């Protein structure tokens, strides 16, 4: 009765008091990993968790990454999916996305040298696939347009890590955190000098990479195929953005081997100044221009 | 296998078996993490159901390569091992998602059975001197508390303990032991409080029924 | 003896803070996945005694953190005023004045500010030490707090 009434209403008294604080911070989600056929990114995504497994799972993987800051030191653990290798598997990626999960959206990509542009090609189709999945999501679009709205502040708040709008900056105006990385980073040399490619080709297509994520929204990444550079630092920005942790890594640009450029490290004019190197490079060459594929 | 699985969820035929869930709760500060964590038991859940699924996945690719000389290795997935049929499978991918929805399932009930015990994790949080200034020396928030006490105590029988979440079997004993200790203890400290309570309350009484009984015995009212 | 307890932290700022983490160590001496401290071949562990006494010392150290609560709000509402007035002050400071009263005054709030600035900045890095210490502990300041 109303013994009962005060029993439970001192119980939700105490739950106030414990929402209010004892929330702690973000947890459970992680970035759609946009695994791709051949990646071989595994152990990659496995160095990330700071594991080492080339188990090939039922596709894709809710793979497992819990995280303790000693501030907190509370694990919060990571929904990680690292995409599978079967556009058949589609709509299990939709079946492991979620609603609060649209809510709870981030993105994760990486490039491999070796189809580096049929990795721009599949970044393509994997963001193709991800807008399919945002249409088959088919969400409350004042709500969508609110969140994007304030992913677009975010992308606005990226001050110095250390209004005016691109035409071609959010194309790919997913509204969701956007991550891309380097893969393969060891290979470059073998692809400079023992494939003989354009370190000038490869820098080309480090600025269409660029364009490609202005288009998208995923910032540049320092990455070592073999060293495993800034993985630290991607799961840093990762908690950054889905922890908020307090990001304070200044950007690299010179160096190639861990070119982190993070969000607004460079405007299309940036681009822009980046691509006064591309001399050689002509802005109006394609991508397969740019392209090395035998067919042995 | 796709059957199989749905049927382990629920000579070809076979019979796979898994253990249970690890039901359990934590003590963190007095703080109930549950035992396996919940992550680490969909993580766990997770990894079983891929070791049931590369039973058949492990099954080595045709290898009539062998007849086949001169160029290097190329034991791809369904090269070397049986891979292309998965996106071969006859059925389509519905076995396969299945599986992953009746993970996502078992997960969903897994987690509605945390939040019900979870829903004692005030038990621990309890401000106990909060407590008091809010319900307050009120003679009826202390019969109220009282009652309030008693029917806490009532929702809380506990018999049984591990609540086997299907397949996944939660291990709800240990959990549901430390529970009741604890249920006992926020009942018993309950007594206490409210004894200190009703004590001040009963000793305030006291003295005005004394002062009031002296003030009579001395100055007779009818004087 | 809490009391006494009390009365020998006295109103040691640090100590309370050292005092909470030794609790913090103590309790988790208390405490175990397992009830029979079975160290070595031969033993045990009085598992019912222990929760029981788990509960009586859990409601002793919540005790005690009400109490370093109590204090530790008093230190910050303490520099909190002490703030508020420093606020005021340097609103209603105006340096670039040649009235020599006026100029002499705010010469000596200046130096008395520069001389308690090291005394505030330690009391506000413990401040937040001891925020971090409470919720730790959970010690969430309430809508006084």
């Amino acid at each position: 009765s109303e013994e009962e009434e005060g029993q439970s209403l001192w119980s939700s008294i105490l739950s106030e008091v414990s929402t209010r604080a004892r929330s702690k911070l973000p947890s459970g989600k992680n970035i759609l990993v946009f695994g791709e056929d051949g990646s071989g990114k595994t152990t990659l995504m496995t160095k990330l968790q700071g594991a080492e497994h080339g188990k090939k799972g039922r596709g894709l993987e809710y793979l497992y990454l819990s995280v303790h800051d000693e501030d907190r030191d509370d694990h919060t653990r990571c929904n990680v999916w690292i995409l599978d290798g079967d556009l058949y598997h589609k709509g299990l990626l939709k079946f492991a996305v979620s609603a609060e999960s649209l809510p709870e959206t981030l993105v994760i990509f990486v490039a491999d040298m070796s189809r580096p542009w049929t990795v721009m090609e599949s970044l393509q189709k994997w963001a193709s696939v991800l807008r399919e999945h945002i249409d088959k999501m088919k969400i409350p679009p004042e709500k969508m347009r609110e969140l994007e709205r304030k992913f677009v502040k975010d992308f606005q708040d990226y001050m110095e890590p250390e209004l005016p709008l691109g035409d071609n900056v959010l194309t790919h105006n997913l509204g969701i955190p956007v991550l891309v990385v380097c893969t393969k980073c060891d290979a470059v040399s073998v692809l400079e000098k023992e494939h003989d490619y354009r370190d000038e080709h490869l820098d080309f297509i480090q600025s269409h990479l660029r364009r490609f994520c202005l288009q998208y929204g995923a910032a540049l990444i320092y990455t070592s195929v073999k060293e495993e550079k800034n993985l630290d630092l991607l799961y840093k920005y990762i908690v950054h953005k889905t922890y908020g942790f307090h990001f304070t890594t200044p950007a690299l640009v010179v160096e190639k081997d861990a070119v982190f450029i993070p969000a607004g490290w460079d405007n299309e004019k940036k681009i822009a100044i980046l691509h006064e190197n591309f001399t050689t490079v002509k802005p109006e060459d394609a991508y397969e221009d740019f392209i090395v594929k035998p067919p042995v | 296998g796709l059957r199989a699985w749905t049927q382990v969820l629920l000579k070809p035929g076979g019979e796979p078996k898994i253990k249970n869930v690890v039901h359990e709760l934590r003590i963190t500060n007095q703080v109930i993490y549950l035992n396996p964590p919940i992550e680490e038991c969909r993580y766990k859940l997770y990894q079983e159901m891929f070791a049931w699924k590369m039973v058949v996945l492990s099954l080595p690719r045709i290898q009539s390569q062998r007849y086949q000389v001169g160029v290097h290795y190329e034991l791809t997935e369904e090269e070397k091992f049986y891979r292309n049929a998965l996106t071969r499978m006859p059925d389509g991918p519905v076995a396969l998602e299945e599986s992953y929805s009746a993970v996502m399932g078992i997960v969903s009930e897994v987690e509605q059975y945390v939040k019900v015990w979870l829903q004692y994790q005030c038990l621990w949080d309890m401000q106990a001197e909060n407590i008091y200034n809010r319900l307050g020396e009120d003679l009826n928030k202390w019969q109220a508390l009282l009652v309030q006490i008693r029917k806490a105590r009532g929702t809380f029988d506990n018999a049984e303990t591990k609540k086997e979440f299907g397949p996944v079997v939660i291990d709800y004993g240990k959990v549901q032991s430390k529970v009741n200790l604890k249920y006992d203890s926020w009942h018993k400290e309950v007594l206490s409080k409210f004894g200190q309570m009703l004590g001040s309350n009963m000793t305030e009484f006291h003295s005005q029924i004394s002062k009031s009984r002296q003030e009579l015995e001395q100055h007779s009212v009818d004087t | 003896q809490a009391e006494n307890i009390y009365n020998r932290l006295g109103e040691d700022l640090n100590k309370w803070q050292a005092l909470l983490v030794q609790i913090r160590k103590a309790r988790g001496t208390f405490d175990n996945a397992e009830t029979k401290k079975e160290f070595g071949p031969v033993v045990i562990d009085y598992g019912k005694v222990q929760s029981k006494v788990n509960l009586k010392y859990d409601s002793w150290h919540k005790e005690v953190l009400s109490k370093f609560g109590q204090m530790l709000g008093s230190n910050m509402t303490e520099f909190h005023s002490q703030i508020s007035k420093s606020r005021q002050e340097l609103e209603q400071h105006s340096v670039d004045t040649a009235s020599t009263s006026d100029a002499v005054t705010f010469i000596t709030y200046v130096q008395s500010l520069k001389r308690k600035i090291k005394q505030f900045e330690k009391q506000v890095e413990l401040y937040r030490n001891g925020q971090r210490l409470l919720e730790k502990q959970r010690f969430q300041f309430p809508p006084s707090w």
